[PDB]
């Protein structure tokens, strides 16, 4: 036999042992999250490491293997996607360092707690002290005292393995097997490769700058809106023009600009479409909500829950006795058993995520037919994206209507209707700017080419006039700036955040111009409509026949992003942000030296 | 569907030609296909011909088992062995 042919004899064998042993460990974590005990730990580990071994004698065997002789290319992405091996040979120093000091802040941010610097008697752990200020208390020394003691009490743990680590991460990040750790955070979408569909990083970095060009205001007054309730909380301190002094933060490092929202009313009557007390009071029944789901799907066809369903698949936090996250995970136990792991209780949540759930479960159906190498989500980014859709595209009247429960004659309050643009505008073009610069940094970093001495100063005068950061307190040259934070030390890629959204986004502008919009990307609705049902749902259900590119460009058109219905947002909320707050500006910052 | 499971099915992997209608092979000798003989030593394209299937209790729809019954009948000018009210 070639080489070819024996490994495909050996892979014959492994696509069973994989489900088998998938499926086994599958059931471990059903049994980590629906109950804990300590025995309960030591078996997942060991199910765990036992796999693993499997998979490392398997990558052993995958060295042995040569490919020069092998003529096949679909058979060739199988042979791959078996061949991946590696990391079984580093030294007991190195690997030490790395590793070590990897676990090593990891098992403190798990294990530690902060107090105060004027009233250490209220002292309390990173959990409820500060994310109680963050979610309810609007006090100028509440906040402060977060800020700076948090600071000063994490970085003086945390700081001097970090600047060796600062060393340690530039040689890692040469030294690990790959071009660099920069574009190994964004590895999973490294490419060297071929075959006509050559869109990569400087495609990416220059749409960036053009992103700002075109959509950058409605994320400025956005900006606007958060950090003004928050002056306005605490008042008269700030000049309009340039940037804000930070004693003031809001959060920790500024993952999301979520975190500031109420108060401020340029935007100001009632808030969005809050229906606890309409669920009191008119209680639309959950049971047909999730027919509704059905119906809106069976004018495309699909099917509902099963017993089994029932049983199996949870969909809240347990609540009970038992010391589990509440971090919603998207799930499946294989073998068809779709099953979940969410915190979603009956709300928006439960209608439109739900929709999305149950959509996994459906979408799952949708490759269920696939190779051992294939199943899976075509990507998590459409998850997020179609899950922005369903929210915005079911949590609407006409759909309510259309089921016949609400009058077809609504009519709405601009500045809370307002208000809700405001939000989703909020999310959607606030996702990248500060992770965009630490990814700068990291990835000439990661390649080498800052040297041990211009990081502080650059990122100063890439705080206050370029582009747009803010941090009250001086982190000199000593401190780790360039990583300080638990999940890079958990490998959480932020920015293929932003990556999926331009995706999308222009996966959007092809997907709901073949719908036809009159205007912008919403309202781009199914319900109880046949022909537009066929020509979203099999558009949108296609597989993973092909690779990637043939797969995104086929299914949802271009490669580029929206302006067209972003333009036909803004042109419109330019008119009415003139008829009620027409007052709106200009500025993004990244050039500064404020405290000093 | 055992709460266990079960791990007792299995089929065939190797062969060198087709068979025919109603035929059956029972070898069970480590499967070669190397220029190089194999003497018996595990690995090198030399393993064991069963598969086991591994069934578990909560499988899922297109997974779950079928007990497949087939009530076959010969057309040909013999006895016949078929009855009726």
């Amino acid at each position: 036999s070639t080489t070819e042919d024996l490994a495909k004899t050996f892979l014959e064998k492994f696509n069973y042992e994989a489900e088998e042993l998938s499926y086994q460990n599958s059931l471990a974590s059903w049994n980590y999250n629906t109950n804990i005990t300590d025995e309960n730990i030591q078996k997942m580990n060991i199910a765990g490491a036992k796999w693993s071994a499997f998979y490392e004698e398997e990558s052993q065997h995958a060295k042995t293997y040569p490919l020069e002789e092998i003529q096949d290319p679909i058979i060739k992405r199988q042979l791959r996607a078996l061949q991946q091996s590696g990391s079984s040979v580093l030294s007991a120093d190195k690997r030490e360092r790395l590793n070590t000091i990897l676990n090593a802040m990891s098992t403190i941010y798990s294990t530690g707690k902060a107090c105060n610097p004027n009233n250490p008697q209220e002292c309390l752990l990173l959990e409820p002290g500060l994310d109680d200020i963050m979610e309810n208390s609007k006090d100028y020394n509440e906040r402060l005292w977060a800020w700076e003691g948090w600071r000063s009490e994490v970085g003086k743990q945390l700081r001097p393995l970090y600047e060796e680590y600062v060393a340690l991460k530039n040689e890692m990040a040469r030294a690990n097997n790959y071009e660099d750790y920069g574009d190994y955070w964004r590895g999973d979408y490294e490419e060297e490769w071929a075959d006509g569909y050559n869109y990569s990083r400087n495609q990416l970095i220059e749409d960036v700058e053009h992103t700002f060009t075109q959509i950058k205001p409605l994320y400025e007054h956005l900006h606007a809106y958060v950090r003004a309730k928050l002056m306005d909380a605490y008042p008269s301190r700030i000049s309009p023009t340039g940037c804000l002094p930070a004693h003031l933060l809001g959060d920790m490092w500024g993952r999301f600009w979520t975190n500031l929202y109420p108060l401020m009313v340029p935007f100001g009557q009632k808030p969005n479409i809050d229906v606890t007390d309409a669920m009191v009071n008119q209680s639309w029944d959950a049971r047909r909500i999730f027919k509704e789901a059905e119906k809106f799907f069976v004018s495309v066809g699909l099917p509902n829950m099963t017993e089994g369903f029932w049983q199996n698949s949870m969909l809240t936090e347990p609540g009970d006795n038992r010391k589990v996250v509440c971090h919603p995970t998207a799930w499946d136990l294989g073998k068809h058993d779709f099953r979940i792991k969410m915190c979603t209780k009956v709300t928006m949540d439960d209608f439109l995520t739900a929709h999305h759930e149950m959509g996994h479960i459906q979408y799952d159906m949708a490759y269920a037919a696939q190779p051992f190498l294939l199943r899976n989500g075509a990507n998590e980014g459409f998850h997020e994206a179609v899950g922005e859709i369903m929210s915005l595209s079911a949590a609407t009247p006409n759909h309510l209507k259309n089921i016949g429960l609400l009058p077809p004659d609504f009519s709405e309050d601009s500045e809370t209707d307002i208000n809700f643009l405001l939000k989703q505008a909020l999310t959607i073009v606030g996702t990248l700017p500060f992770t965009y610069m630490l990814e700068k940094w990291r990835w000439m970093v990661f390649k080498g080419e800052i040297p041990k001495e211009q990081w502080m100063q650059k990122w100063w005068e890439m705080k206050r006039d370029i582009v747009g950061v803010v941090e009250p307190l001086p982190h000199d040259e000593t401190y780790c700036d360039p990583a300080a934070l638990f999940h890079v030390a958990n490998d959480y890629s932020f920015i293929r955040y932003y990556t999926r959204t331009i995706y999308q986004f222009q996966f959007q502008e092809a997907l709901c111009q073949i719908a036809k919009h009159e205007g912008p990307l919403y309202k781009c609705d199914i319900s109880n409509s046949r022909e537009a049902g066929q020509k979203l749902h099999e558009m949108l259900s296609l597989g993973r026949s092909k690779p990637w590119t043939f797969a995104l460009e086929r299914v949802v058109g271009a490669k580029t992003m929206d302006v067209r219905p972003l333009l036909n947002y803004f042109e419109p909320l330019f008119t009415w942000l003139k008829e009620q707050n027409r007052n709106s500006f200009v500025g993004w910052n990244t050039d500064w030296s404020p405290y000093a | 569907s055992k709460v266990g499971g079960n791990y007792n099915y299995l089929f065939r992997l190797f062969r060198k030609s087709n068979l025919k209608p109603f035929e059956r092979d029972i070898s069970t000798e480590i499967y070669q296909a190397g220029s190089t003989p194999c003497n018996g030593v595990e690995g090198f394209n030399c393993y064991f011909p069963l598969q086991s299937y591994g069934f578990q209790p909560t499988n899922g729809v297109g997974y779950q088992p079928y007990r497949v019954v087939v009530l076959s009948f010969e057309l040909l000018h013999a006895p016949a062995t078929v009855c009726g009210p």
